[PDB]
């Protein structure tokens, strides 16, 4: 080995890029690096959340903490690069600049609707403001901010996003500062609604199978796997890559004797959704950032006796 | 406790390690338990081969040289059991390896005929796996079981 | 401990007489020389350079009462008290060396004054210390008390108002020396 | 600097330095099993493997013993580096393959 | 009580959901896993969560102390 | 040096309940006395019934460390080898002797005339099969 040999077989493949989700296979690169990817896209690659809500008034049926909560699991779309990170150590006064932190606020009252149809069950028509979302969170721009953010006001990934549910009366008050985290940390930091691999499909067959057989055979895995062929009228693999390895034929007595099911074997098919804040294919780039600098910043730490 | 007698006591006295044998009738009270048994069957199986990387992880994984068994500030390997077509040690010398990295050096390795728990029938014809054999510290018959 | 208050009363004590001072020089070198020749065969053996704190802890206060006194270790002829030049070298050069393992601050100084008085060359030997430090040991759990204990000098100048006024007479303040 | 990363477990490392033990803080699996793999590919390298003392110390252990042409710290350099060599190809190949796509 | 802002394994926002979960059952009359695959609902992670969610808000919302039954 | 050497002629392949081991009874083509039992890594060497396989043990080859730059050993004359130890002898006749290896606890055991196998000791071996 030698990493020559590496960068002339290493290969991408991408099957679909989308602003949401990617799906791609990375082809002949070994499992401890497919898994440090994957490791770092949902644990290490950091993200903007709320992290300290300030309440000056809930007096709704859902429990401050518990609205906390929820609000710190919306994902904001920011761009993380935008963001310095926070200083843990000094006291709050300094702890949150205009490269910090972002501040989002929320205020709601509920009161009751005097024109509503008579006999009616829907609470958008029986009150006003009944239901909270998270578009209704506002952005409050500090300092520097106004401008830097003027091109791209922060508003939530998923708009409709039902927060809390009021009735007359009752009112929501409270600022959020939100901030760079990481998942490791909280799940909230995670900028995925999911990195994951897979190792690619090989169905193997240990001879040949027609006739009969062969429409049986076929039938044991989805729909285009499996082909029959006209002439030798014998099986043979399609495209392994909608197999699902159910090993369902391994089952049936007749045909567990005549297949090996394997894998193209460090042959990773990765699928990547995005929380909302970064595209895929940027989570990805920063992992495989993230992995170099670790390995960057630690050939150049001194080693201690 | 409080105070060195104390301290001594708890140490000398009262401390697990002596306990391995009960004062009843003599016999063993610590040994591991289901996954670990389970286990064992497997990783000492005949059918169990492993790869020089795998095995010396194994091997690093569970010694934890950087203790007070410094048998010796080096961890002792053993040739693989087969050599060609390809390197590849087999489970039972795992075993042999931890034995060969805790016990003494300046001290001959054990020697023990025993059984195990699983009948030779279970691995088909004309296997010996149900004698437990170890020579001069090296597992080389049969697997390891709750027995 | 005791070393640092020879070497810091030493340097500061104004009311030492030249020769009072040429005898802990003479004393240290002395005591100094014997550790080499007794001693450095113990290096390249067994152990660690810990082995030699008491070692260091003299070279320091020597090293201290020549940045506070060389001026006086020139006699009559321009030579120097106790072979300083020839005596500094053949520390600086030897196994245990020195300039590692005592204060920084002040092998730093020694190196700057020792140099200036063509006394001794030590900036080849730190900078070859530093860079093997970058890419001899000492375990660190008790290394530490050590550069501790080298760090404090009994004698550095007070900071109360009166007391300092009447020690005037009895104190050399760095920018005298 | 920062001392307090990385340090040498002088109890398990020989006098030629030929064999090593290094602890390592805040690192599991991720570097651990990606720096053994990287290391194991240098052909002086006579061992090599990583271990994690428990699951709630950030710790991480690895160890090396050379044949004698070079010492373990080497080793470990060697493979940090091929490491970080190693994630610029991946680097690099998947820009090229973004671009191309 | 309400329905969760995200799948808790996927981490998927599935809190925009609920509301038209119901109005596919009820108004174009779909079964249940017909309606969570239209909605994006793809691994079983995330479809277990609005396909079993109960909106027991709606009946703590009954009982207000703020106005007069 | 070579201890025995002899072409066998397989008899049986029992995959007993493993899926990468099977014991091979083969019985030697040039004795009508010599017969063989061995487990085999069969993943990395596959037998069948009927096969012939020439078998050879040796006490060394001309310690381990994987192949350098042209290194050259007795084990490049055969397609698989296994390194173990002899742990048994036993007297199976007034002629006839066995002997019993384990290859990290795959076994061999060999049983021949005394003359046959008068070179082998209780020592470590290592075992060479070419086909
Ligand atoms: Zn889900």
């Amino acid at each position: 080995w030698n990493v020559e040999k590496f960068k002339k077989d290493f290969e991408v493949n991408i099957s679909s890029l989308d602003a949401r989700e990617a799906n791609f296979d990375l082809i002949n690169i070994d499992t401890s690096i497919a898994n440090a990817f994957r490791r770092i896209m949902i644990s290490e690659v950091p993200s903007v959340a709320a992290e300290y809500v300030y309440f000056f008034n809930n007096t709704s049926v859902i429990q401050d903490e518990v609205l906390a909560h929820r609000i710190g699991l919306v994902p904001l779309k920011v761009d993380p690069d935008m963001l310095t990170w926070v200083d843990s150590n000094l006291p709050d006064d300094e702890k949150f600049t205009d490269e910090n932190t972002i501040v989002l606020s929320l205020n709601v009252k509920c009161t009751r609707n005097p024109d509503a149809p008579k006999g009616s069950t829907d609470p958008k028509e029986l009150y006003n403001n009944a239901h909270v979302y998270a578009r209704d969170l506002k952005f409050e721009p500090q300092g520097r901010q106004s401008t830097t953010f003027a091109d791209c006001p922060v508003v939530p990934a998923d708009p409709d996003i039902l927060l809390a549910k009021l009735r007359p009366g009752q009112e929501i008050s409270l600022k959020a500062h939100c901030i760079l985290g990481i998942g490791g940390d909280h799940a909230k930091f995670s900028p995925v609604s999911t990195a994951s691999y897979r190792l690619l499909p090989q169905i193997n067959i240990l001879q040949p199978i027609k006739g009969e057989s062969a429409r049986r055979f076929q039938k044991c895995f989805p729909p285009g796997v499996i082909g029959i062929d006209e002439g030798s009228d014998e099986a043979y693999v399609k495209d392994a890559r909608k197999d699902t390895v159910s090993r369902e034929v391994l089952r049936y007595e007749e045909f567990a004797d005549k297949v090996k099911l394997g894998r193209v074997r460090n042959h990773f098919i990765f699928n990547v959704e995005s929380a909302g804040a970064m595209t895929p294919e940027e989570i990805f780039f920063k992992s495989v950032r993230i992995l170099k600098n670790k390995a960057e910043y630690l050939k150049n730490c001194p080693i201690t006796q | 406790p409080q105070n060195e007698n104390a301290r001594a006591e708890a140490l000398n006295l009262a401390n697990t390690d002596s306990q391995y044998l009960t004062p009843t009738s003599g016999s063993p009270v610590r040994g591991l338990i289901q996954d670990h048994i389970s286990a064992g069957v497997w990783l000492t199986s005949k059918d169990s081969f492993f790869t020089r990387e795998q095995y010396q992880q194994y091997i690093y994984g569970c010694i934890r040289p950087e203790d007070g068994h410094t048998t010796r500030s080096k961890i002792v390997t053993l040739p693989p059991t087969i050599f060609k077509p390809y390197p590849l040690w087999t489970g039972k010398q795992i075993i042999t390896t931890v034995l060969l990295n805790v016990t003494p050096p300046d001290m001959p390795g054990i020697n023990l005929i025993s059984k195990n728990k699983i009948k030779n029938e279970y691995w088909g014809k004309g296997s010996l796996e149900n004698e437990v054999l170890f020579k001069d510290g090296a597992l080389l018959c049969g697997i390891l079981d709750k027995s | 401990k005791s070393l640092q208050y020879l070497g810091s009363y030493i340097a500061r004590a104004k009311k030492l007489s030249r020769t009072q001072i040429i005898f802990v020089a003479s004393y240290l070198t002395s005591w100094l020389n014997r550790y080499v020749i007794e001693r450095e065969e113990e290096v390249d053996q067994r152990g660690g350079m810990e082995r030699f704190k008491h070692f260091y802890a003299a070279f320091q206060a020597l090293c201290y009462i020549f940045c506070f006194r060389h001026n006086i270790f020139r006699d009559t002829d321009g030579n120097w008290e106790c072979e300083l030049d020839k005596f500094f070298q053949r520390m600086v050069i030897s196994k245990f060396n020195p300039l590692k393992f005592c204060n920084e601050n002040v092998m730093l100084m020694f190196a700057r004054i020792a140099q200036q008085e063509s006394v001794a060359y030590c900036f080849s030997i730190i900078e070859n210390n530093n860079n093997e430090r970058l890419r001899s040991s000492w375990s660190l759990a008790t290394r530490q008390q050590f550069i501790d204990l080298q760090s404090y000098f009994p004698y550095d100048p007070l900071f109360l108002k009166n007391y300092k006024i009447l020690m005037k007479e009895y104190y050399i303040e760095w920018s005298e020396a | 600097p920062d001392r307090e990363k990385i340090k040498l477990l002088t109890q398990a490392t020989s006098e030629d330095g030929t064999s090593a033990s290094f602890q390592i803080v805040e690192e599991d699996h991720t570097l651990g099993n990606a720096l053994r793999y990287v290391i194991m590919k240098n052909p002086d390298v006579e061992f090599c493997g990583y271990s994690i003392p428990h699951p709630s110390e950030n710790l991480l252990n690895i160890r090396i013993q050379t044949y004698g042409e070079t010492t373990a710290v080497d080793a470990l350099q060697k493979g940090l580096k091929d490491l970080m060599d190693l994630c610029d190809v991946v680097e690099s190949k998947f820009t090229e393959k973004i671009k191309s796509m | 009580m309400i329905v969760p802002v995200r799948c808790f394994s996927c981490g998927k926002v599935v809190g925009d959901k609920w509301e038209s979960y119901l109005n596919l059952l009820q108004e174009d009359e779909l079964d249940e896993g017909t309606a969570l695959s239209r909605l994006g609902l793809k691994r079983y992670c995330c479809r277990r969560m609005i396909l079993t969610h109960v909106d027991l808000i709606e009946k703590f919302l009954r009982y207000n102390p703020l106005e007069k039954r | 040096n070579t201890l025995f050497d002899d072409i066998f002629q397989v008899s049986e392949v029992d995959p007993g309940r493993y899926n990468k081991v099977c014991r091979i009874e083969a019985a030697s083509t040039t004795q009508d006395q010599c017969k063989l039992t061995l487990d085999i890594n069969v993943e990395l060497f596959p037998v069948a019934a009927q096969d012939s396989l020439t078998v050879t043990i040796a006490s060394s080859l001309n310690s381990w460390r994987p192949p350098q730059a042209g290194d050259r050993s007795l084990a490049d004359d055969y397609d698989y080898v296994m390194y173990g130890t002899a742990y048994k002898f036993e007297e199976v006749s007034k002629d006839l002797i066995a002997v019993y290896y384990s290859f990290g606890g795959l076994l061999m055991r060999l049983e021949g005339n005394y003359r046959n196998l008068n070179n082998l000791k209780q020592e470590n071996a290592y075992l060479l099969i070419r086909r």
